[PDB]
């Protein structure tokens, strides 16, 4: 528990904001490549079937 | 998470700030994981090797 | 003392054959072993010194009903010189050797289950000196060969490199490894003239050098004394 | 609220509990006696244009005469020597040293082998902990010399504590400014730049006012008893030779930058009057490896 | 190298015979050995004497 | 303006004028010598195994044979050795060893009393003030090592002036970044890392530029003489022993963490050349002090 | 990116390349074995009630029997040692002191030349640079112990590289607080409050987080191979003494505050190894120089 | 910016940690003495028409008297020789060879075991990275003689920055066409042929002109302590033997063309040192393999 206070805290080894951010900023852009590998492969109506724009978090 | 956050805090305050700090932690990663579910890409599943034959010692 | 006393692996051997396992076990209560305690040690300091009691200490200490507990006495017998209190064992196997109890089957004891990691943390390894640690290997060997599990006592051996380096070099059943086995397990001998007659820190320390000192006392006087009560019996 | 401690009485790991006992004390007091002596026959065989003085020397130290087309290495005092060295600094050490062979190390020359004939100042400056209020930063810096320098970025005047343990025999305080000091439940005094405390008598309150940082310089001296033939100077030389040589890469254990950390960290971990015997036969046995290696390098 | 039958003689005095090192005794300690006997079964090395 | 000075150097309390004559400076030559012989002969009794070296040399010391059940404290001689350490240490700390006693000690082996016959060299570093303008801000800190450290807060560049007295030899100063140092009316060089100075040359004046503070690291050696006998290290043992067994808690006294301190304060201040006299006898006195108590130690 | 060096580290000034054959090492090894019998001599004659061991001693160092009335300076041996330390320092020292007056006073005793038989332990930390990011101060004060002071006022933690250079054997860093440092293109490790590192091992980065600034303390030893004669706390002394006696007084030379730094100073330049070379035959003549001078204070 | 790095360099694989106490020292000693007598008396057998010489030298090496109609291996010393030189090359090679069967052996003949008497050259040349702007290519080609061909396409005159490690000694450039090549902060000077560089000195600009492309030769001398019976020739002979006979080929192990090649990249590795200590008791390991298996061919 005191292991568990300390990668919690401002004091932390990790940086937690800036993995939460790289995360963040990984996933969208694996969204933009997955919709548009399928916009060319099928159409765009059927792109919108299987990746949604709406659902993001 | 009451547990964490009392190891080493010495006032209420000290108590409650430590307690809204997890949950931040803990509903940022919450969203992090409906995301991974909406880019088009599969996710891995954590997995445990063992060896095929055993030694005892 | 007697115990203590032998140097070689044939000599050790020797003396287990003729020994009954009644000598190995402690007819005094003691106490529960592992405990963190305070102890007086007026020629160094004058506040309490701060040890902790173990299996292989010098004085019988509690011991298990289980046989994983007559195993740690019979080691702590052969390491330290004195059991543990372990009752009504039985008079049959009481009256058997040391030797027969580890080395033969027609005992009636199961050894097969003992983890030789489990009893050597028991029988705290970290804190036995070179001799000590070389009986105690003697002890897994002969123990190993009897059950079959040659195997598990070479890769025991390989997780603790350490306990690899002084490993003795005897493979039981052999006569030949016995016979030119050079190693040296005194841990009690007759003194060097320069130790004194001053206490020793650690309880382990301090145990040790008791019977250090009283061992040329012992060697003139065990042999009348045995023999005033052999004779006649 | 924060805390602050010394960075070298953070986590003392356990030492050896091997080659402690009458028999081994003599052997490294006798390596010692031994090594003192190789290096005097050095000097006395470049005086004297002869190197008879250095091979009686190294033939007792050594049991073999010299060779110029062998190395020099000490023979089997020298590696029974290192190998003890190792088991002192950890309990994970191997400590494969025969009792036999230290036994007839022994026998070379006659030597009590009492640890406790003497004394030694130690001045490594152990604080525990200074407790510091909010909106005030308090650092530690250096071991021999502790530097704490407190800012008050508050709207008054702040009250930090001070502990510096119950081991310490006298504790020197000195500031860049006066400033004041007292023990839990007594009168502040007058500012003054010089301070001596008794470390037993409980924690110091000191008080910083607001403004420019207050920056306290500290010393303390304690005594730990040490045989006769302990030299400092020399145990300094020995601990830094056998940092470099390798003898400390054990896994699992801290290291210092000199052996006045090292005795001191010891002392104060718990049951740490345990581990003080055992550092100072270390100490001892690191005065004879600096003696025998400058004389023969390798 | 000789042809020596049981030849007295070594090129070094072995440290370890049988994985394990060959003891030495000073010659004072093993003038004074009252546990002679037990000693000489096992083999040792005599020095400190010409 | 804003004046900052160094800790050790400040309120030099006054030393004894006691057991600073011929007679009183051989009974400390002969207590050193004495005690020497005693830590030598415990060193060959722990060799010899026989405590015939060690009472033939306490004997000689305390005018007493060593018998059992007795703790053996160093006899007349450490009571009269210890009570005058205190004297020479305070002006405050009484007088109470007679001259007969003193007379006697003497006696007992040839030695001379000469007190400058050889020199030593000491380290603490004499700041006797800085003087900072409005905006500025100067802390010291170190007494072997003295940083300066210094913030400029204002809008232009400001000038620290420097003053390291008249008694110390030469002063090493090194700097964090490059700076400018120059004497009194002097145009200012270029920026350097280092400056071999001289005190008596006179105040020195830092540039201090606006941004990131500049700190000056200083070191100082000075000349002392003192007796052929004297060693740094045992001297500086001895003074600690001292301190811990309380000979130096005299009433209205300063304390010092080292003998360096010591008698580099006791320099600087007025009459300072008559205090120092007094300071290199009580260094011998407790190189004595520190010989005695480690051949016989109490737990 | 901003770049912070050690101050003793910065321009070594070359040294002298005279006075380092074998007829002029044996002439300081000479001066240092005679010097230290005078030394010597004076303790002993002050035990007994005869100058007879110090008139033996003086008149071999000086070739002349002490006379009352006379200051005592010491003979030719004192005037050459003082010319040859002159001429180690720097290149620009003239060479004064001829190489027959050199042969004739190296004869005096029969002493090897040889000047790397041991080693001695250097504890200078030779930080060569510090490269820190935009929004953070650097600041590195001390020799013997180097205590860097940094400070984050950036948004993010910033990576700040340590090179302690190729020299060093060993060095220690503690911390005020736990912080966390590994080798280029390597994890970062948990917080610890002691590290120890090979600096051969390459350039360290050490995480800055944003908040009180965080001061490491840092200390390494250095192995260097000197006489056996070799004492570090002669040798010390006698720097003090050349740099009073103003004989270090050259045009053209950088000044420092000990001689450990001067010689990780040389260490660390061009031709280090050859300027060390040069630097331990400057050490044991100023060991000489200390013991001569303070038996003979003029 | 590109890097280039010279291939054999590239990711040394950890050496073996087994039978490099002194014992095991002494054992390849006298097998490479041994050795060396198995072929002179195979030599002399021939020239003599006579077996006896070679039956002799047999006897001793293999612990047998040879017999006709048996394979003439070489005994248990055959055996240890060519396990012990598998452990040594990889970490993950099982040590078989039981400690008292190497004390056995290594009481045949009388040897030192000191593997650090003398040294030897190796020839090598370390081009641990080159950075090179943009629009130019660098190629580098060879171990023992690295010829580095640059082209610069851009506008202007390029900068090539050449960095050659702190272990090898000496370095000598030579150019297709004179070119300019200069240390950090130091003037450019005149195109010549030729340069003799210290790898120590720091990283070496070179200026690529426009025009036509430049290649650079490289060669180099490292100086490794190695025992004094130490043969380049038939340390490198028996190499290629190793590697034929297929007691190199082990899970994750780097391969070399040469021994020059193996030794000078561990020397490189982090813990350079100790890597190379055990390097060159292989070294004289695969000196008697080579001559062993060259007298009795198996």
């Amino acid at each position: 528990h005191k292991y568990h206070h300390l990668l919690t805290s401002q004091n932390s080894p990790i940086d937690w904001n800036y993995h939460d951010e790289e995360m963040h900023k990984w996933l969208d852009s694996r969204k933009t490549t997955n919709y548009d590998a399928m916009q060319k492969k099928d159409g765009t109506v059927i792109a919108d079937i299987h990746i949604p724009k709406v659902f993001n978090d | 998470v009451i547990k964490p956050a009392a190891v080493v805090a010495g006032t209420s305050t000290e108590l409650i700030g430590n307690l809204q700090a997890i949950y931040s932690r803990l509903r940022s990663h919450s969203d992090i994981g409906f995301k991974k579910a909406t880019v088009g890409d599969v996710i891995p599943n954590s997995y445990m090797i063992k060896p095929v034959n055993s030694t005892e010692y | 003392m007697d115990v203590l006393s032998k140097g070689s692996l044939k000599e050790l051997l020797a003396h287990l054959e003729k020994t009954p396992l009644e000598e190995a076990i402690s007819y005094r209560i003691g106490t529960v072993p592992y405990q963190n305690v305070l102890i007086s040690r007026n020629e160094y300091y004058n506040q309490l010194y701060p040890d902790t009691t173990s299996l292989i200490d010098g004085v019988s200490r509690e011991g298990q009903r289980n046989v994983n507990g007559l195993i740690m006495s019979i080691i702590s017998y052969v390491v330290s010189g004195s059991g543990h209190y372990i009752p009504n064992i039985g008079f049959m196997l009481l009256r058997r050797s040391i030797l027969d109890i580890l080395t033969k089957h027609d005992t009636g004891l199961v050894t097969n289950n003992l983890n030789y990691g489990i009893i050597a943390r028991n029988l705290t390894v970290s804190k036995m000196n070179c001799e000590q640690r070389k009986r105690m290997l003697i002890c897994f060997k002969l123990l190993a060969y009897k059950d079959g599990n040659q195997n598990d006592y070479e890769i025991y051996l390989n997780q603790n490199i350490p306990l690899k380096q002084i490993a003795p070099n005897f493979i039981p059943g052999d006569m030949r490894t016995v016979i030119h086995n050079q190693d040296q397990l005194a841990i009690v001998g007759i003194p060097a003239y320069r130790l004194t007659q001053s206490t020793e820190l650690s309880i382990r320390d301090d145990n040790a050098k008791s019977y250090k000192l009283g061992y040329v006392d012992w060697y003139n006087s065990n042999s009348f004394l045995r023999e005033r009560s052999e004779f006649n019996l | 609220a924060n805390r602050a401690t010394s960075a070298f009485l953070d986590n003392p790991h356990p030492v050896g509990v091997n080659y402690v006992d009458e028999g081994s004390r003599q052997f490294v007091a006798v390596a010692e006696l031994l090594a003192s002596k190789l290096i005097d026959s050095s000097r006395e065989s470049d005086e004297s244009n002869s190197d008879v003085p250095f091979v009686q020397a190294y033939s007792k130290f050594a049991d073999d005469n010299p060779r110029h087309l062998r190395v020099k290495t000490g023979g089997k005092m020298a590696n029974a020597l290192t190998n003890v060295i190792r088991s002192y600094y950890s309990i994970n050490a191997p400590a494969i040293v025969p009792q036999v062979e230290i036994d007839r190390l022994a026998s070379k020359a006659t030597v009590s082998g009492d640890m406790y004939n003497s004394y030694a100042i130690f001045n490594s400056v152990p604080i525990v902990e200074v407790l510091s209020p909010a909106r005030t930063t308090v650092s530690i810096v250096g071991s021999d010399r502790a530097d704490v320098t407190m800012l008050n970025t508050g709207a008054g005047a702040a009250n930090i504590t001070f502990n510096f343990g119950q081991i310490a025999e006298t504790v020197i305080l000195k500031g860049s400014v006066p400033f004041q000091l007292a023990r839990l439940n007594q009168p502040m005094p007058a500012a003054r730049f010089t301070y001596k405390l008794r470390p037993l008598d409980g924690p110091f309150i000191v008080v910083l006012p607001v403004g420019n940082p207050l920056v306290i310089s500290a010393t303390a001296a304690t005594r730990i008893q040490v045989p006769l033939a302990f030299n400092k100077a020399l145990v300094e030389s020995g601990f830094q030779t056998a940092m470099n040589d390798g003898l400390f890469d054990i896994q699992n254990v801290n290291y210092y930058s000199s052996f006045d950390e090292f005795i001191i960290s010891q002392y104060h971990a718990q049951d740490g009057i345990n581990r003080v015997s055992t550092c100072v036969i270390l100490g001892l046995a690191l005065q004879a490896y600096d003696q025998m290696r400058r004389a023969l390098p390798v | 190298r000789f042809g020596f039958r049981d030849s007295p003689f070594c090129t070094s005095l072995p440290r370890t015979i049988m994985g394990n090192d060959v003891r030495r005794i000073s010659y004072n300690v093993f003038s004074m050995m009252e546990d002679i006997d037990d000693v000489i079964s096992e083999g040792f090395i005599l020095y400190d004497a010409y």
